[PDB]
């Protein structure tokens, strides 16, 4: 999960086409590789507002805390018994 | 008392160990079994648990956990789940053949132990998980169980005490790891005999998810004798925290390999010389003794001179008591080949569940197979030591410990023989 | 030695297998040993019961045990491949199992392994061509003081010499059934030079029973 620790700013992907000579990916978008790293959401919002970029923010999705129990694999009467281990 | 051994026949628990008397109910009642069982069952679970705690009985499976403290984990009010005693009758340990003799020749003593222990822990029934290779022993035990039901000793109103208690026998299907208690519990439930991770201990979640005590045949079968004869009687034998009698299985390079009952802290030299006829070629011909079956580290002849065969003295001898199965190896033994056959056993008997045993016991067997021929170099010895230390304590059950310990004992006491093996391989193959 | 299955014409899910009705009564007796809701706990005996009716387990006995116990067939395949008694191949009528772990190897079980090999004309793992004998090599059978020993289908044959196991193989080939015990002088597990213990008569009911009981 160490790649899910920071905020990133990217841009909408523009057109990539086929080079007629080699079949390489030709682009005309200068911002196609511009990925920026921010410690918080507000730093990213402030950097985009300072630069006049229209932005949209997706909130951070954390995994919710699960309830784990190794003994639940061997319940007397619940469906959560493992058929094999 | 300072010297131990020379046990009398009146102080034996396992009379009819040898099949010379009747094993059935007419013979077992004539030897003291099923006597005043009702008066034991009516004095309550706490009295029986106090007799087992007072007697200082430790787990005869081989870990030596205190049996009364273990069985008192079940002494708690129920919550709707049934409770179970499960008698570990697998006995897959190389060297060990005592529980076979208990089941085969004193079966009613085991059934009465099931009843007394299940009353002590509030258990509903007893599941005796016998080894499937012990087929005649299992039919033998089933005949004794039928005789106990036909006499009203177990079942509905067991011994006229108002306690309901069944005794079931489940046969195994050829896995040494199904003697480990949680893997045995999985094996009863219709699964691969793969051990569980503890916690939950079986007193919380055991067989079918119920409260369960898994206990050896010997530590169950001596419990009616402990309840009748008293806790102080059984605690008057052996050293302190080493109380009682013990079955010994002296096999290997002795003149008369045998099973014999003996007082707890008996000397190993006295045991081998007295009951087994001594080492073949004399006591000067002794090279090593595996004290308690294959999982215990071997001890050489310098250690075996003064060592006592209880738990703490063999712990001080950097081995274990284990099953008290004495495997005697004389000077004519390729000891590297014997320990490598033992590691071959431990990789055929390993359930493949967790990584360190599944990979490292095979890797130890490959290194030991090269050590037998000497096709190695001495830097691989300490390397193998570290491999054993990567398996010990990092596994789910103690078969990783039981496979790492013989390698450690062999390296620790016979590193020069390993090195001269490898250097003679080097000088005759290059 | 394979732990996958391939459908052969003698081992497929259309191989004929079904229990006899007395085996169904035994299956009901097995299933009633376990609590309700835990019928899967009867996988190990019933499948072994299918090994006793048939001699070996094709993949129609595993599927039949999976059907009559309402368990998935993979959970029976796991039990059949985990445990070393379940013959997933047809073995001979007498399945000789020679223990060669360390307490039996010290008392020269290799001589008996070689003696069975040269008497039956086969080696370890093979079957005699008349389908009567399968010779494999097993781990500790728990008869260590009666080393060297073998097992033939239920029976332990103990304290063996090469002449003893040749005699056992001869009277197996003659249609008889030998006596399952030690082939030396002793009876079960006593010291062979006389009893060093239990020489007194057992004391009987009431001996040493403490007060208050
Ligand atoms: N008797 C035989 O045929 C064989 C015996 N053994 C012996 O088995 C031993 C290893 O077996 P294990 O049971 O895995 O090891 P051991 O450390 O766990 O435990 C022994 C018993 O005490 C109980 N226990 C231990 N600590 C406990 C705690 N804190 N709370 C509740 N219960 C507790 C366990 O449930 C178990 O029943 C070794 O000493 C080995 O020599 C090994 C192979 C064969
Ligand atoms: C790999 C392995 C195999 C074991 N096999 C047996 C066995 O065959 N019989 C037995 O009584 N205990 C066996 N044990 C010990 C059990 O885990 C358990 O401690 C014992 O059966 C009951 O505990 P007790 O000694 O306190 O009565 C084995 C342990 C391990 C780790
Ligand atoms: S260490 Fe070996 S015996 Fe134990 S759970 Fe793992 S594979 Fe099984
Ligand atoms: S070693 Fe062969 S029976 Fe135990």
């Amino acid at each position: 999960v160490n790649n899910t620790k920071k905020w990133k700013m990217e841009f909408d992907t523009r057109e990539r086409w086929e080079n007629p000579l080699m079949g390489w990916a030709s682009t005309a978008d200068p911002l196609s590789n511009l990925v920026l790293t921010f410690s918080t959401k507000e730093d990213a919002i402030a950097f985009a507002e300072k630069n006049g970029w229209s932005y949209d923010v997706e909130e951070r999705k954390v995994p919710k805390p699960k309830s784990k129990s190794y003994g639940a694999n061997f319940s007397w009467n619940k469906r959560t018994r493992v058929s094999t281990k | 008392k300072t010297s131990f051994g020379s046990l009398k026949d009146e102080d034996r628990i396992f009379t009819n160990l040898y099949g010379r008397h009747d094993w059935r109910l007419k013979g077992a009642q004539s030897r003291g079994d099923w006597y005043k069982t009702k008066e034991i069952l009516l004095k309550g679970p706490d009295w029986i648990l106090g007799e087992v705690k007072t007697s200082g009985l430790r787990g005869r499976g081989g870990a030596g956990f205190p049996t009364g403290l273990k069985w008192s984990f079940m002494n708690k009010p129920s919550d709707g789940r049934p409770k179970y005693l499960v008698v570990n009758a697998d006995e897959g340990e190389p060297g060990t053949c005592k529980d076979r003799e208990i089941i085969r020749h004193d079966p009613h003593k085991l059934v009465e132990g099931c009843l007394v222990g299940g009353r002590a822990m509030g258990a509903r029934a007893a599941y005796i998980y016998i080894r499937g290779e012990f087929y005649n022993e299992a039919s033998n035990l089933q005949v004794a169980i039928r005789e106990a039901y036909e006499a009203g000793l177990i079942g509905k109103n067991a011994c006229g005490s108002g306690y309901d208690f069944d005794v079931f026998v489940v046969r195994g299907a050829g896995a040494y790891i199904c003697g480990e208690e949680t893997a045995l519990i999985e094996s009863i439930e219709g699964k691969q005999g793969k051990p569980r991770l503890k916690p939950p201990f079986p007193a919380d979640v055991g067989v079918f998810g119920c409260p369960t005590t898994v206990a050896n045949v010997e530590t169950v079968a001596v419990s009616p004798t402990i309840c009748r004869r008293g806790g102080a009687w059984f605690a008057s034998f052996g050293r302190e925290r080493n109380s009682g009698t013990k079955l010994f299985n002296i096999s290997g390079h002795v003149n008369n390999p045998c099973t014999v009952e003996e007082e707890m802290s008996v000397p190993l030299k006295e045991l081998i010389e007295k009951h087994a006829g001594g080492v073949t070629g004399g006591w000067d011909n002794l090279l090593a003794v595996i004290p308690g079956g294959s999982s215990t580290p071997l001890i050489p002849k310098s250690v075996c001179e003064t060592v006592l065969m209880d738990f703490d003295a063999l712990i001080q001898a950097q081995t274990g008591l284990g099953t008290a199965a004495v495997i005697v190896m004389d000077r004519s033994t390729d000891i590297v080949k014997a320990i490598a056959r033992l590691i071959e056993f431990y990789k055929h008997e390993s359930c493949g569940q967790c990584t360190p045993c599944r990979e490292g016991v095979d890797w130890m067997n490959k290194v030991m197979a090269r050590f037998v021929r000497g096709d190695a170099r001495p830097a691989e010895i300490d390397s193998l030591w570290e491999i054993s230390k990567q398996i010990e304590g990092h596994t789910i059950c103690a078969l990783g410990d039981g496979a790492a310990w013989p390698v450690q004992g062999l390296i620790r006491h016979f590193r020069p023989e390993l090195e001269e093996r490898m250097q003679r391989f080097a000088q005759q193959h290059q | 030695a394979l732990f996958v299955h391939r459908d052969t014409p003698k081992n497929n899910p259309e191989t004929p297998f079904d229990f006899t009705p007395e085996n169904y009564k035994r299956i009901e007796a097995i299933v009633k040993n376990y609590p309700e809701g835990h019928k899967a706990a009867a996988v190990l005996p019933v499948l072994d019961l299918a090994q006793r009716q048939n001699g070996w387990l094709p993949i129609s006995a595993m599927n039949k045990v999976a059907e009559i116990l309402q368990v998935p067939p993979m959970r029976v395949y796991e039990v059949a491949t985990f445990y070393t008694m379940y013959n997933r191949k047809p073995v001979g009528k007498y399945h000789i199992q020679v223990c060669t772990t360390t307490p039996c190897m010290l008392r020269n079980s290799d001589s008996i392994l070689e003696a069975i090999q040269k008497k039956l004309g086969i080696k370890v793992g093979e079957t005699t061509p008349d389908k009567l004998f399968t010779l494999i090599e097993v781990e500790c059978l728990g008869a260590c003081v009666n080393a060297p020993m073998v097992q033939i289908n239920d029976n332990y044959y103990e304290d063996l010499t090469p002449k003893d196991i040749e005699e056992i193989i001869d009277e197996l080939k003659a249609g008889k059934i030998p006596k399952p015990g030690p082939r030396s002088g002793r009876f079960s597990c006593e010291p062979a030079g006389g009893l060093t213990s239990l020489t007194e008569p057992p004391k009987g009911p009431g001996f040493g029973v403490q007060a208050g009981l």
